[PDB]
């Protein structure tokens, strides 16, 4: 060819000047007879202005550029031969980029069982090929270089030596400058990230049910690093983690005893280790290990109650002993059986063993002293006493001021304590139905409670016959029966209206009561509506306590149609139609 | 030069004590070499303990001053490095015995630490062959004795470092 | 006799291999070359202990010195020997008297170096043996040393005392313990208390390379591989190298390979097709060798093809270009082309020399195809190459099938309002996405003034306002490529109100028996359409194209529900694409009971009878064709006179039934009534399935 372009690899920082040359050899100069005057510089196949083109000698021409912005500039010097024929001589590509900056954030981490890894941030984009080399050396020896293959992180090839200070730094070099960051002097033992402990085992204690001893093993580089741990524990239903005080787990150890735990409850544990001196980095969380606490003696004795059916004319009376099981929060384990003891204050104790919830025994007419206590694997519960008085005792003290009202979908019942010392309160309730008897449901409350809600699965639009019976030290108190509703609703069907008598200008109207399963609430009034074929609608209202009601303003020889509806607190429902003749 | 071994002295002393306690352990280099060369017979262990290389005793190291002690440690570590290099050039098997490279790196680290400690005290340290083997049993016995003496010397140096840390005059 | 007495000149030793080199000549020879037999006798510790007798026959010439060697099991530095040889001639052609000559002098073979009174020696030192061989170790102690006891690693050794100051140790079938050797420590009981001994190096047995096979890739390199077997390399400077030599015969080329189970052979130019190799594994003990024989062209493993490029020369045709690497014109590759799309796979066979193509045909438009190409040897198949995957998508094309059209005209504002309906095209019938539809309506009275309308997808209905003049419409689909074949339809002067006969048919649950009578003999086909006759809906005009040679066809549709009437209209298309109304049909899929009863009203009331009447019912918005009316009167004393059916009621009443035959009459009069009475009744229609719903009784009072 005619020559080359100097420089061959033009790299100029954005915001500066640039000037290139294109020398022509004498061979092609004599062959084509085209001097340096017919040259036409082309940048990306575009004609350049003649103002920036200047010739210096017979075989050299120069062009200038001010503040190039285009990153990839294809500079080609071409001569124009005879006949306006353009011929290419040489072509190069000019790059535009600014030099890099001083790197920062020089940190290094040493994983357990791996080489040292260092990272840093590059900063800004240089738009050019830039290599990052990581240097490392001791005070008297040098180590091989870490050339970043991709990105910014670089993993060294040598094995880390502990207890020896090392100084590292990274140098950034490109086609426009070389700059090195600041050096850091650290100890490879203070940057170790240990592996999470494994084989975590949770063991309970038969003597102390409120403790859970932990057991785990740590690598510690073969016993070189004294590692302190962080223990977190939680239940199986909660999502938050409760952390033990870190001061208690500062000494190097492989076991810890967690105290103040709930008996007969499962827990989940996890642990992570770090160097004793507080330096380095916290390890990842270990595998979750499960552990169940040991059982313990139950705290509260189960609820107890008795029911006696009327059996007149017999020496022995049949009594049905009933009692409920303890929840998993108070039983502290699996209930095995329930023990009962009966004695009439003077005889021997008769012991039974019933694994169920009920027991029926035949007792005589004298006073009995019963005792019930749930038995567990480790021991028995408290002995709850409930005597049985003789059938010839009349209750002298009863409860007063009984009232119930539904609030927040809960039927709350309140009462006033009797002037005598009571031991506990018993509440009983069941649905009211005239087609089938109700099931017996009960609950036991302490003596200090005077207002509570029914703990059970109640149904709306149903009448619940609530009964409260106080329990004294010598026997139960009075028994009163009240009625209440949880969520009243309109009745399903209206009352059947019949005519008892008809007269010349007067007529009484009768009706039947709405059944309990059909009331769906407490009745308040009764609406009687009547109208003839051409007359106007007239509505009268009568109270629920009335059954017969005489209708006035009745004309003779007129057909009349009556309609009666029953309205409750949640609306009303119309009844069937009836028509009577007035003679 | 000034690109390492910062002015902290207590950290350097702690590092030296830890390195001495780590190196002065028969499980590091002696026991693997004994289990590798099939020298588990009690008579072979007695022959190992009999032939011992003359190393500086504990009383001699305790009687010397601090700079002389540092110089003696430097020279002894240099001799140990030379002997380990000779054993490596005679064994002709690198992959089956990495404890040699581990001990070599540990000795180099101890040498760097003691040089930095000597520089901190404004003291100037003193600045200064056949591959084939006719017999193998004598070479094994000599290497065993040298390793035993080296472990004893490392233990003595660790005890002297502990005494120095206790004194701290 | 000729005293052929051999004379020993020089004797040498070799302590490393335990060999005794012996040279001797005979001066009593007269001829130039004769065959001789040299009987050799060896002694030990004195000249009277014969331990070995051998016969060595070798032709000896004039002045030629005879060389012979012997191996001793015990080390030579422990005990001396004595050797004497005599000659004998095997002259079976002359002088048949083979008499032995005189015995030579006892040449003392001494190799005992020295011994110190306070030291001891042991031989041999660092012996390399094979696993399973024997060895004899000698030990020589001084004069002061007493009660020497040698031991293995941990066991006693029963040594034999060959002489007063030496002891022999014999080891049988030595086993491999470790690559570092088995230490033999021997400590003296009395005298100097120390430990001395040597290491016994035991090596494994060298195995033969197994499954030695080689291959070629580009006619330039041969990557031959084998199995090395068990490693037999020691740790000290005794045994280090285990070389593998592969040396061909026709080329005489072989060098030590740098790997253990692989080697990359470089073939020289010349197009030589023959190979005869010999792999050899050798160590310091033995040397194993294995020979293989193969051909260059019979073990070719072609690589993945290169220069893979695809071009589209149409929606149904495409070329597949690729290039492979071939050395020689005779070597042709047998490639396999694989065209896969969706679940269908199309494969074939192709043979190429250096580069060829495969013209695909019958490709489906708007479908992505994936090409898979691999090659292998044609004649002597060895292995298959790797699959080359290339994906491409074919372009779209204008549709080719005609779109069926239909219209619905009526009279509104004095102008002929026409509504054009069209069904959406299928996937393979459209050959692309439908963009819009072109509507070209041409008038016969003015063919120059033509209107152009564009209905964009997915609209399926449009309204046009035209007069009573006959128009000619043209509908086609327009996609991103071109236009579809247009359908021809023309309008006539008919207003659509042609009075034809009405026929009622009984439809099937999922079919209809549509039968039309032909009126002309020159027709091109029929078109039928139906609308769901209901109250508050706009019917979806559904139609189908039939031929001119059919008369009855059963239609199928899932939208047909019982309770709605479909008014079928049969249109006949003449040769001029003119549709004429010929027949009208109507029917129900399944007739059900009526849903609404007509309102009853009494026009007149007499003390002995009463008249009943109701307005006309809707015969178009019902669930079935009404055949009549069923009335049910209720009274307390009236009797059911014929033809009224009597039915008793448990309420002590009377119930008379009247089936009003005919859906036309709406007036009925019942007689036999008594005045000042009470009467109840209710009216309801009935269909072929049953009567309507039972309503309440109308309250009427007869004076
Ligand atoms: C060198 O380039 C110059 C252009 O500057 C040219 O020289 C001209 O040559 C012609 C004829 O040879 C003369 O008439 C002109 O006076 C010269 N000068 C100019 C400015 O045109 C030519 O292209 C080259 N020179 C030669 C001798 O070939
Ligand atoms: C005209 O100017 C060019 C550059 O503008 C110069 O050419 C140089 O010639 C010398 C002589 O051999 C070379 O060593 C240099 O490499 C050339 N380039 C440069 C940039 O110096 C020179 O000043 C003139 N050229 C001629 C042929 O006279
Ligand atoms: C070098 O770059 C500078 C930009 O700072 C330019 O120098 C002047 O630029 C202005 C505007 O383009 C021109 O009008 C002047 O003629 C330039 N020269 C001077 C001396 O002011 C220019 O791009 C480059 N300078 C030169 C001398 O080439
Ligand atoms: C300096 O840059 C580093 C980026 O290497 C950042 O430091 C940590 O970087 C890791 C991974 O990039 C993050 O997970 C951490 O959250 C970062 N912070 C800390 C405190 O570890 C960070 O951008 C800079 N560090 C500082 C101390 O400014
Ligand atoms: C009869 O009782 C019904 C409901 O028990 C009453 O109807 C409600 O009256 C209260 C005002 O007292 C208002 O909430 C509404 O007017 C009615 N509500 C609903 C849900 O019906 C009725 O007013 C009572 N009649 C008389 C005469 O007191
Ligand atoms: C001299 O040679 C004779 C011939 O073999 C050997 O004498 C044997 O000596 C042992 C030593 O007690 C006897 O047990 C044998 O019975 C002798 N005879 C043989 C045939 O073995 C021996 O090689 C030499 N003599 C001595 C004393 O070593
Ligand atoms: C090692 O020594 C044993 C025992 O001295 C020898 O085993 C002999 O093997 C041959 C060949 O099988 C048998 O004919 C002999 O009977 C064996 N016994 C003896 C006493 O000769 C043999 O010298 C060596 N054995 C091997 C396996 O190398
Ligand atoms: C096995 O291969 C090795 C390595 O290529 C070679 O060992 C050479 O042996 C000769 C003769 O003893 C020496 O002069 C060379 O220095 C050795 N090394 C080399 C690289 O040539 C030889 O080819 C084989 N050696 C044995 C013992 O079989
Ligand atoms: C093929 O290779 C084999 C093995 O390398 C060789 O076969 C030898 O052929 C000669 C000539 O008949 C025999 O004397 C040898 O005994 C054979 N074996 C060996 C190991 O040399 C020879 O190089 C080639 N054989 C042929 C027939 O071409
Ligand atoms: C090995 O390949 C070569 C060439 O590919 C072939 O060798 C032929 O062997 C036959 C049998 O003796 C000869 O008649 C031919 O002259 C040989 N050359 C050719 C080009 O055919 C053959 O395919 C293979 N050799 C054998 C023995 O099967
Ligand atoms: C695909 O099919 C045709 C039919 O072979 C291809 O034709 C090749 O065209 C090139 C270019 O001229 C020739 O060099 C080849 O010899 C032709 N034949 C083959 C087998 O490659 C062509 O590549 C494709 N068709 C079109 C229209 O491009
Ligand atoms: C950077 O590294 C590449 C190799 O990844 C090398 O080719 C180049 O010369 C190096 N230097 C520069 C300035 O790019
Ligand atoms: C940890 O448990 C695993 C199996 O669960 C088993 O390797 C071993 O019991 C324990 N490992 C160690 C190193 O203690
Ligand atoms: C309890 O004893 C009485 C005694 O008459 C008798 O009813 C029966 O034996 C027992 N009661 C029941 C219900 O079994
Ligand atoms: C004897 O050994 C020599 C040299 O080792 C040599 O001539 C050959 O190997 C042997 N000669 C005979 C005749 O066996
Ligand atoms: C040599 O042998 C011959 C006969 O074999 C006989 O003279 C004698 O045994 C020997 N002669 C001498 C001089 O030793
Ligand atoms: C073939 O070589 C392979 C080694 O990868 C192995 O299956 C075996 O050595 C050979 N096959 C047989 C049947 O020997
Ligand atoms: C190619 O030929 C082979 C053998 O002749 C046979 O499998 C078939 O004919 C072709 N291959 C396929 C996949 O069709």
């Amino acid at each position: 060819p005619c020559g080359y372009i100097y420089p061959e690899f033009p790299v100029v920082q954005r915001g500066s000047n640039f000037t290139a040359i294109c020398v022509l050899k004498e061979a092609c100069l004599q062959h084509y007879y085209v001097n340096a005057s017919y040259i036409v510089w082309k940048t990306n196949h575009a004609a350049v202005p003649r103002e920036q083109v200047t010739v210096i000698n017979r075989t050299t021409s120069s062009v200038t550029f001010t503040d190039v912005v285009l990153p990839s500039v294809q500079l080609t010097c071409n001569i124009l031969s005879f006949g306006q024929i353009e011929q290419n001589v040489y072509g190069v590509t000019m790059l535009s980029g600014f030099p890099p900056d001083k790197p920062t954030n020089l940190t290094c981490i040493v994983n357990e069982g791996k080489n040292m890894l260092c990272q840093w941030d590059p900063g800004r984009e240089t738009y050019l090929e830039t290599n990052y080399t990581l240097k490392s050396e001791w005070a008297t020896e040098k180590f091989p270089d870490c050339q970043s293959k991709h990105g910014t992180s670089c993993m060294v090839s040598y094995m880390p030596t502990y207890y020896v200070n090392i100084e590292v730094w990274v140098e950034a070099e490109n086609a426009l400058g070389k700059v090195s960051s600041e050096s850091i002097n650290f100890d490879p033992v203070d940057k170790v990230k240990p592996t999470p402990p494994y084989n975590l085992s949770v063991t309970n204690s038969e003597e102390l049910s409120s403790i859970l001893k932990l057991s785990w093993v740590s690598s510690g580089l073969g016993g070189l690093l004294d590692l302190k741990s962080d223990i977190q524990y939680r239940t199986k239903d909660a999502s938050t983690w409760i952390q033990v005080p870190l001061e208690d787990t500062m000494s190097p150890r492989t076991s810890f005893t967690v105290q103040d735990l709930k008996p007969f409850t499962e827990y989940v544990f996890r642990i992570r280790s770090i160097k004793d001196s507080g330096k380095g980095y916290w390890s990842d969380w270990s595998e979750e290990a499960s552990g169940t606490t040991y059982e313990d003696r139950p705290s509260r004795p189960p609820s107890f109650w008795y029911k006696t059916n009327p059996s007149h004319g017999q020496e022995y009376r049949s009594v049905r002993l009933i009692w409920k099981a303890l929840p998993l929060s108070e039983a502290n384990g699996k209930i095995l059986d329930y023990e009962v003891i009966l004695t009439q204050s003077k005889s021997v104790s008769q012991t039974y063993t019933v694994t169920g919830t009920e027991l029926t025994v035949n007792l005589t007419n004298d006073r009995y002293v019963a005792s019930l206590a749930a038995r567990n694997k480790v021991g028995k519960s408290a002995a709850a006493v409930l005597t049985i008085p003789s059938p010839h005792v009349t209750a002298a003290y009863s409860v007063v001021n009984l009232k119930a009202f539904p609030k927040d979908n809960l039927l709350w019942v309140e009462w006033t304590p009797p002037p005598k010392p009571v031991s506990k309160y018993i509440l009983e309730w069941c649905v009211l139905s005239e087609n089938a008897p109700c099931v017996e449901d009960w609950q036991q409350e302490d003596a200090t409670v005077n207002r509570t809600h029914l703990r059970g699965r109640l149904l709306e639009s149903k009448c619940y016959q609530i009964t409260v019976t106080p329990v004294f030290a010598t026997g139960p108190g009075g028994s009163e029966s009240l009625k209440a509703y949880l969520k009243q609703a309109a009745p399903a069907r209206g009352p059947t209206v019949r005519t008892k008598k008809v007269g010349k200008n007067e007529a009484v109207l009768a009706w039947d009561q709405i059944p309990v399963d059909d009331q769906n609430g407490f009745i308040r009034n009764y609406s009687i509506s009547y109208r003839t074929s051409v007359g106007k609608e007239m509505v009268v209202h009568v109270d629920s306590s009335h059954t017969e009601y005489t209708l006035s303003s009745l004309s003779s020889d007129t057909l009349y149609m009556v309609r009666m509806a029953a309205y409750t607190d949640e609306g009303g429902k119309d009844g069937p139609e009836f028509t009577f003749t007035t003679p | 030069a000034n690109r390492g071994c910062s002015n902290s002295s207590s950290q350097l002393l702690s590092q030296l004590q830890n390195q001495a306690n780590l190196t002065g352990n028969t499980e590091s280099l002696l026991e693997p070499y004994i289990r590798l060369q099939n020298l588990n017979t009690p008579d072979l262990r007695a022959a190992c303990t009999q032939h011992s290389v003359a190393f500086p005793s504990e009383d001699t190291l305790r009687q010397l001053s601090k700079p002389h002690f540092l110089s003696t440690v430097y020279t002894t570590l240099d001799r140990v490095l030379y002997q380990l290099d000779a054993l490596r050039q005679k064994f002709l098997k690198t992959p089956a015995f990495p404890k040699l490279d581990s001990a070599r790196h540990n000795i180099l680290g101890i040498r760097n630490n003691v040089f930095c400690m000597a520089r901190l005290l404004n003291h100037s340290l003193e600045i200064p062959r056949s591959t084939t083997t006719p017999d193998v049993f004598n070479t094994k016995i000599g290497s065993c004795g040298f390793l035993w003496g080296y472990h004893r010397f490392m233990g003595s140096v660790g005890r002297v470092f502990r005494e120095w840390d206790d004194g701290s005059t | 006799p000729l005293p052929l007495t051999p004379e020993i000149h020089k004797v040498s030793f070799q302590l490393k291999l335990q060999e005794v080199n012996l040279e001797w000549t005979v001066p009593a020879l007269t001829h130039e070359e004769l065959n001789m037999i040299f009987q050799i006798e060896i002694s030990r510790l004195n000249i009277s202990n014969t331990i070995w007798v051998e016969n060595y026959s070798t032709t000896v010439k004039r002045e030629e010195a005879v060389r012979w060697n012997w191996t001793s099991d015990i080390p030579l530095e422990c005990v001396k020997h004595f050797i004497r040889i005599r000659a004998l001639v095997d002259d079976t052609k002359s002088l048949p008297q083979s008499s032995w000559g005189n015995w030579s002098s006892w040449k003392e073979v001494n190799a005992k170096v020295s011994v110190e009174p306070d030291k001891s020696l042991i031989f041999p030192k660092d012996k390399v043996l094979e696993e399973g061989s024997n060895v004899t170790i000698c030990l020589m102690y001084g004069q002061n040393v007493y009660n020497v006891s040698c031991k293995l690693q941990d066991e006693p050794i029963h040594g034999e005392q060959l002489d007063s100051h030496v002891s022999l140790l014999k080891l049988n079938n030595v086993v491999f313990l470790s690559d570092t050797g088995t230490n033999i420590n021997c400590q003296a009981t009395k005298g100097p208390k120390r430990i001395f001994g040597t290491v016994l190096f035991v090596s494994k047995v060298l195995e033969e390379p197994k499954n030695v096979s080689c291959e070629t890739r580009d006619f330039k390199t041969l990557d031959c591989s084998w199995e090395p077997g068990v490693d037999t390399t020691l740790t000290w400077r005794k045994q280090r190298f285990q070389n593998y030599t592969l040396c061909e015969s026709f080329s005489k080329r072989c060098e030590v390979s740098n790997y253990r189970n692989s080697y990359t052979w470089q073939i020289t130019e010349g197009s030589q097709e023959m190979y005869n190799f010999t792999l050899t594994a050798e160590n310091q003990l033995r040397k194993r060798s294995v020979n293989i024989n193969f051909n260059l062209t019979h073990r070719v493993h072609p690589k993945a093809p290169q220069d893979v490029t695809l071009k589209i020369i149409g929606a149904t045709k495409a070329n597949m270009t690729w290039k492979v690497h071939s050395h020689g014109n005779n070597y042709t590759l047998l490639c396999q082309v694989k065209l896969q799309y969706g679940e269908v796979i199309h494969e074939h066979n192709v043979s190429v020399h250096m580069s060829a193509n495969y013209l695909f045909s019958d490709l489906d438009p708007d479908t992505k195809y994936k090409a898979f190409v691999r090659c292998a040897s044609a004649n002597h198949f060895w292995k298959w190459s790797d699959w080359t995957q290339k994906e491409f998508s074919t372009p779209e094309t204008a549709p080719s099938q005609a779109l069926d059209v239909w219209r619905q005209v009526w009279s509104e504002n004095g102008r002929r309002i026409v509504t054009l309906f069209w069904k959406p095209l299928l996937k393979s019938q459209a050959n692309g996405k439908i963009i819009s539809y072109n509507i070209v309506v041409e008038n016969e009275a003015k063919p120059t003034e033509s209107e152009h309308y564009c209905v964009w997808a997915p609209a399926l209905s449009t309204n046009l306002s035209l007069d009573l003049q006959p128009y000619k419409i043209r509908i086609t689909t327009n996609n991103s490529m071109g236009a579809s074949p247009e359908s021809l339809m023309v309008l006539s002067n008919d207003s659509g109100h042609e009075e034809v006969k009405e026929k009622t048919i009984k439809g099937i649950k999922d079919a209809f028996n549509i039968s039309w009578e032909p009126v002309s003999g020159d027709t091109m086909g029929y078109v039928v359409d139906w609308c769901a006759h209901s109250q508050d809906q706009r019917c979806d005009l559904q139609w189908k194209n039939l031929g001119p040679n059919t008369t009855s066809t059963t239609i199928t549709s899932d939208d047909f529900k019982p309770g709605v009437r479909y008014n079928f209209r049969i249109f006949e298309r003449s040769v001029e694409h003119k549709a004429r109304l010929v027949e009208k049909q109507r029917g129900y899929t399944q007739e059900l009971a009526p849903l609404v009863n007509p309102k009853v009203e009494i026009p007149y009331s007499t003390p002995n009878s009463f008249v009943l009447r109701w307005p006309d019912y809707d015969s178009d918005f019902q669930a079935g064709f009404i055949k009549g009316y069923l009335v049910y009167v209720k009274s307390k004393e009236m009797q059911c006179n014929q033809p009224w059916e009597r039915t008793l009621l448990p309420d002590n009443s009377v119930l008379c039934k009247y089936d009003i035959n005919g859906s036309e009459t709406k007036t009925l009069t019942v007689e036999n009534l008594q005045p000042e009475s009470l009467y109840e009744f209710f009216v309801t229609p009935y269909t072929s399935a049953g009567p309507g719903p039972n309503e309440t009784f109308t309250k009427v009072t007869t004076p």
